[PDB]
C-alpha cells in the first residue's frame, strides 16, 4: 500500500482520490492519503472551496516513483511532484502516519469499482494522450481541449485522444461510401483496432480514460471522445464477441458510478438511444441496457 | 448553412451552384399480386440537377436495372443520387465545378457530404424553400426521355429555353417555379393552359412553348389563378 503525502493544505479544498472525496479546511493539519492500492492507475483531484471553477488533478501510478502534493501560492494550485530521495520520502511518510495526519484510501474489500473503471487504463498510454514527458504523472483539468476540438489552441496543454470522425476519408473507403457509413466495421476493425490501437485493450483503455476525465473534471472534449468510441462499436455490424461482452461490462460500471445529478450533462441522448435501440449492437449490451433503463429512463 | 427567402438573390450570383432533387430517382407502381398481396414494380427515374443561374439541367436517367437484387431501395436511392452527383462533379473541368450544392431534401445531406469528401471546398446545403422540382416529370420531353431509356444515360437540357435572352435568371427561375408549382397542383389544368392555343408551338430544341413577352404575362396570370383556386378547394377557404 502506497502513500501520497501533502506538505500542507493552506487553502480550503475538496480532495478527490479515485471515486472518493474529502473536505479539507484552510490550514487543516492534513498530510495526505495512505493505503493506496498498488496495481492500478489513480487520480488525485481538487476543487477549491473559493472557486468551484477549474476542477484539476493528477493521474499517477505509485509503482513509477514517490509522489507528493505541495500547494504553490504563486500558481495557486496543489501541484504533484516527485521526490527522488527515497530515504527523505520514507522518513516524511513515517512521521505523518505516526502522527495520524493522513486519510486512508477507503476501499471496501468486496468492492471492485475502481478496477472495473480502470481495467485497461495504463499510465504509459495516459502519458501519450497528455504530453509532459519530464513528469511521470499527468495533469488534466476541466478546460483542457482535445486535438480534435483544436482542428474545429495551445498544443502543449491539449488532450491527444485518437481522432474519430465518421465523415472523414479515414472512416470511408472510396467506392464503399454507403457501406462504410451505415456499417463502420472497416473503420473499427481495420483502421482503428489493427491500424492505430493495435488491440481492443488499448481501445478500451482510451475509452475508460475519456469517461473518467469527463466525470471527474467535467471535461467536455473527453465526454465527446467517450461517446464517439461507444458509437463506433455500436455502429459496426462486425465486432468480436469478446469485445461486445467486455464493452457491456465497461459501460455498466461507468453508468453505475455516474452521479445521478450529472446524467443531464455527461450522457448524450442521441448516442445512447441509437446504441441501445437502433444500432447493430442494440441487443448485445444487456447489462448496460438494464442499468440505463432503471437509472435514467428519462434520457431514453 | 440553409437556403431560404432571406438569401434568395444568392442563387443568381456568379458562384457556380447546383440544386439536386432526388424525388424522382426511385419510382414505383403499387399493384395486387395473384395471391392478393401487394408488390411494387420500379419504373425509370431521374436525378434533377439544375444550375439556377444558367438553366443547365443535368438529367441523369436512373434505369430500373440499378435496383435489381438490391434491398432498402428508398435508402439506396439517396446514396445512388450522391454517387451520380459526385461522378458529375468529377467529370466537369475544375472551373465548372460548383462551389455549392443545395439538396431539396435534408435526407440527401449525409449521402452527398460522404460522396464529396474529396471536395472539402464544395459546400453541401439544405434549403427551407418548398421547391416543386418533383413536377419535372410533368414536362413531356423530360418524361419521354426517362421512360424510353433502356440503359443509364445523362441528357443535358436548358430548362429556361431561350428566356435568358430577354429576362434575368431571377425572373427565369420565378417563371420556372410557378410553372412547376402549377403542374404539381393540377397537372391537367396546367398543361391545358400551356397548349390551349395551337398557334404557339414548342421548338424541337425547347421544353416550353414559344410565348411572346405579352403571352407569358397572360400564361403566368392563368397559372397563379390555377394555384389559388386549387388552394381554396384543398382547404375550403
Amino acid at each position: 500500500m502506497n502513500t501520497v503525502p501533502f506538505t500542507s493544505a493552506p487553502i480550503e479544498v475538496t480532495i478527490g482520490i479515485d471515486q472518493y472525496s474529502f473536505n479539507v479546511k484552510e490550514n487543516q493539519p492534513f498530510h495526505g492519503i495512505k493505503d493506496i492500492p498498488i496495481g492500478h492507475v489513480h487520480v488525485i483531484h481538487f476543487q477549491h472551496a473559493d472557486n468551484s471553477s477549474m476542477r484539476y488533478g493528477y493521474w499517477f501510478d505509485c509503482r513509477m516513483g514517490n509522489f507528493y502534493i505541495q500547494y504553490d501560492p504563486k500558481d495557486g494550485l496543489y501541484k504533484m511532484m516527485e521526490e527522488r530521495d527515497g530515504a527523505k520520502f520514507e522518513n516524511i511518510v513515517h512521521n505523518f502516519k505516526e502522527r495520524q495526519m493522513m486519510v486512508s484510501y477507503p476501499k471496501i474489500d468486496e468492492d471492485d469499482t475502481w478496477y472495473n473503471l480502470t481495467e485497461f487504463v495504463q499510465m504509459d498510454k495516459i502519458r501519450k494522450i497528455v504530453r509532459k514527458d519530464e513528469n511521470q504523472f499527468s495533469y488534466v483539468d476541466s478546460s483542457m481541449t482535445t486535438v480534435q476540438e483544436n482542428e474545429l489552441s495551445d498544443p502543449a496543454h491539449s488532450l491527444n485522444y485518437t481522432v474519430i470522425n465518421f465523415k472523414s476519408r479515414e472512416a470511408i473507403r472510396p467506392g464503399h461510401e454507403m457501406e462504410d457509413f451505415l456499417d463502420k466495421s472497416y473503420y473499427l476493425n481495420t483502421v482503428m483496432l489493427q491500424g492505430i490501437f493495435k488491440n481492443s485493450s488499448n481501445y478500451f483503455g482510451e475509452l475508460q480514460f475519456a469517461f473518467l476525465n469527463a466525470m471527474f473534471f467535467g471535461n467536455y472534449g473527453s465526454s465527446l471522445q467517450w461517446h464517439a468510441m461507444i458509437e463506433l462499436i455500436c455502429s459496426s455490424a462486425t465486432v468480436p464477441k469478446h469485445m461486445l461482452d467486455k464493452l457491456d461490462e465497461i459501460l455498466y460500471y461507468q453508468i453505475k458510478t455516474l452521479p445521478e445529478q450529472y446524467s443531464d450533462i455527461l450522457l448524450n441522448e442521441r448516442v445512447w438511444n441509437i446504441c441501445l435501440y437502433s444500432s447493430f449492437q442494440k441487443n448485445s449490451l444487456h447489462n448496460t441496457e438494464k442499468i440505463m433503463e432503471n437509472k435514467y429512463p428519462e434520457l431514453l | 448553412g440553409a437556403m431560404n427567402s432571406s438569401n434568395y438573390a444568392e442563387l443568381f450570383n456568379n458562384d457556380i451552384k447546383l440544386f439536386v432533387d432526388d424525388t424522382n430517382v426511385y419510382r414505383v407502381t403499387v399493384h395486387k399480386t395473384f395471391e392478393g398481396n401487394v408488390a411494387t414494380k420500379a419504373i425509370n427515374g431521374c436525378i434533377f440537377t439544375l444550375n439556377p443561374k444558367t438553366g443547365h439541367l443535368f438529367l441523369k436517367i436512373i434505369h430500373t436495372s440499378v435496383w435489381a437484387g438490391q434491398k432498402r431501395l428508398s435508402q439506396l436511392a439517396k446514396w445512388k443520387t450522391a454517387e451520380e452527383v459526385s461522378a458529375l462533379v468529377r467529370s466537369l473541368p475544375k472551373e465548372e465545378q460548383p462551389k455549392q450544392i443545395i439538396v431539396t431534401r435534408k435526407a440527401m445531406l449525409d449521402p452527398l457530404e460522404v460522396h464529396m469528401l474529396d471536395f472539402p471546398n464544395i459546400a453541401i446545403r439544405p434549403t427551407e424553400l418548398r421547391l416543386p422540382f418533383s413536377a419535372a416529370m410533368s414536362i413531356d420531353k423530360l418524361s419521354d426521355v426517362v421512360m424510353k431509356a433502356t440503359e443509364p444515360q445523362m441528357v443535358l437540357f436548358n430548362i429556361y429555353d431561350d428566356w435568358l435572352d430577354r429576362i434575368s435568371s431571377y425572373t427565369a427561375f420565378s417563371r420556372l417555379t410557378l410553372l412547376l408549382r402549377a403542374l404539381k397542383t393540377n397537372e391537367e389544368s396546367a398543361k391545358m393552359i400551356l397548349l390551349s392555343d395551337p398557334t404557339i408551338t414548342i421548338k424541337s430544341y425547347h421544353l416550353w412553348p414559344s410565348f411572346t413577352d405579352e403571352q407569358w404575362i397572360t400564361i403566368e396570370s392563368q397559372m397563379r389563378d390555377l394555384i389559388l383556386t386549387e388552394y381554396g378547394r384543398k382547404y375550403n377557404v
